Parts: structure tokens; C-alpha cells; sequence
């Protein structure tokens, strides 16, 4: 009519940090910034820190047998989702270097409880002059879905700031209180 | 007798040491109350819908062990998913 079930979902012991923006994985821009933020997170937390790669698809993860439409399979995905899990399992921060994830909403429907960062360059026209500094078009579509998102619910952290060394203490203070949370007393 | 309180806050203290089994993202709300015969009293674990909890094992049917991902927070009783719906059936009932 008028358009109004298990109570606990099992997740990573340890949210696993993924970088989205400030436009599209794969390309030049977006690349060397996450590349400087991964780069500053492996000696800031040095030995509580697991950074990896993940090319599978994982935005694919949650009587005929459901299977993926493109190259990364089902199977590989969930074999990706396991190592995620167990890299998490003695509490390290886990940062997911996935290629296929640019938008919050990507995982949204998985197990994996990301902690979303969204590495934003406030002013398209900033993004614009970067990138033809260096398939302009989807790129600066990519940056106007991440500006589009209701950014209390779609991100755990907004690093915004045009010095990269001030987007690094801002990320590093929330992961600081975030391994406190969990310990009581491109790449 | 209250010597069950005495053995449940027992298995507490020695799971303070235990490592993390699995963690959970919730779905709904849990708010205690006395009346949750809880294992020791004052030790449940509330939280709200989309908390993230630590468990490190199994109490009883009812109850598991673990904690809030919260600063400060500190080990105590999680509810079973058996026992969230049986509170939730409870309620449903005295509504009705
Ligand atoms: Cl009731």
C-alpha cells in the first residue's frame, strides 16, 4: 500500500579504510593522491597496519546458481571477502587498496562495513586543471557523484583540505580514536 | 542460589584476556533492562541500531560475551540473536 531480519550482521573485526576520490581509480589524479595518503598511513601506524591490494570486484559480494556478469567471478570474491576477514582477525587496522570501488554505495550492500574516506577536492574547477595538467569527462562525473552523496551517511571521513599534510593528521586522528575503539587499555 | 552470579562474573573476568572470536554489525536496538535477567546484573551491553560489537564467546543461549566498539567501553553481556527474539515476541505479546 503506502510504501513504509537476523538482528546482527558478522563483519570484519576491524572496519577495512577504503579511499574513494577525489575522481576515478585507474587514473593519473586520483592515483598519486590516494598513492600519498597510503604512503603516510604505513610509517604513521607502523606496525598496526595492513595495507593491501584487492583487484577482485568486491562491490559483487552480500534455484539457479548466481553467478558474475564480468571477469571477476563469484568465487574470487568471496575467496577476497575470507582474506579481508582474516587480515582483520588480530585487530590491525586494515587498509583495502580496491581498485573497483569509487563510490560509497558500492559497498554498501556487503559484509565488509567499510570505513569510508573520501578524499574530496571541493572545487571541480581545481579538479579540472589538475587532471589536464598531467577521459576528462567521466572523471569529473566521478567527482560530481561523490559531491552529490548526503556526506554524513555516505562517509566516515572527509579529507577536504588542499594541504596534504593537514588531510593526513585529519585521517590519522580518526584512525587513532578508531584503534582505541577496538583496544581497550597506488600502493 | 546468587552463587550464579558469582560463577558468570568469573567467566567475565577471565574473557577480559580472551582474544576477539568475530565482530557483528547490528540491525536493531537493544536497550536493558533489569528485568533481561541479565547474567550479572549491570552488565548488560545496550546499543542501537548499526553499533558495531566485539564477541569474544558464548555464555549461554542467551547471552554472549563481548563489547561495544565504543572508547571506555568494557566488557559484559550481549544478547543471543535467541534472545533478542524473544524479547521482541515478549513485547509483541504484551502490546497485544
Ligand atoms: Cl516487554
Amino acid at each position: 500500500r503506502m510504501p513504509f531480519t537476523p538482528p546482527y550482521d558478522v563483519v570484519p573485526s576491524m572496519r577495512p579504510v577504503v579511499l574513494v576520490g577525489p575522481s576515478l581509480k585507474g587514473y593519473e589524479v586520483t592515483d598519486m593522491m590516494q598513492k600519498a595518503l597510503f604512503d603516510f598511513l604505513k610509517h604513521r601506524f607502523e606496525g598496526r597496519i595492513s595495507i593491501t591490494r584487492v583487484t577482485a570486484d568486491i562491490s559483487l559480494a552480500k534455484a539457479i546458481i548466481e553467478r558474475s556478469n564480468t571477469r571477476s567471478s563469484l568465487a574470487e570474491v568471496q575467496s577476497e571477502i575470507e582474506r579481508i576477514f582474516e587480515l582483520a582477525r588480530t585487530l590491525q587496522l586494515v587498509v583495502l587498496d580496491a581498485d573497483t570501488i569509487n563510490h560509497p554505495a558500492q559497498l554498501s550492500k556487503t559484509s565488509l562495513a567499510p570505513i569510508i574516506v573520501y578524499v574530496k577536492i571541493s572545487s571541480p574547477k581545481v579538479l579540472q586543471r589538475l587532471i589536464k595538467s598531467r577521459h576528462l569527462n567521466v572523471q569529473m562525473v566521478a567527482a560530481d557523484k561523490l559531491a552529490q552523496c548526503p556526506p554524513q551517511e555516505s562517509f566516515d571521513v572527509i579529507l577536504d583540505e588542499n594541504q596534504l599534510e593537514d588531510a593526513c593528521e585529519h585521517l590519522a586522528d580518526y584512525l587513532e580514536a578508531y584503534w582505541k575503539a577496538t583496544h581497550p587499555p597506488r600502493t | 542460589r546468587r552463587e550464579a552470579e558469582r560463577q558468570a562474573q568469573a567467566q567475565l573476568e577471565k574473557a577480559k584476556t580472551k582474544p576477539v572470536a568475530f565482530a557483528v554489525r547490528t540491525n536493531v536496538r537493544y536497550s536493558a533492562a533489569q528485568e533481561d535477567d541479565v547474567p550479572v546484573p549491570g552488565m548488560a551491553i545496550s546499543f542501537e541500531a548499526k553499533d558495531f560489537l566485539h564477541v569474544k564467546e558464548k555464555f549461554n543461549n542467551d547471552w554472549w560475551i563481548g563489547r561495544l566498539v565504543k572508547e571506555g567501553c568494557e566488557i559484559g553481556f550481549i544478547p543471543s540473536p535467541v534472545k533478542l527474539e524473544n524479547m521482541r515476541l515478549q513485547h509483541e505479546q504484551r502490546a497485544k
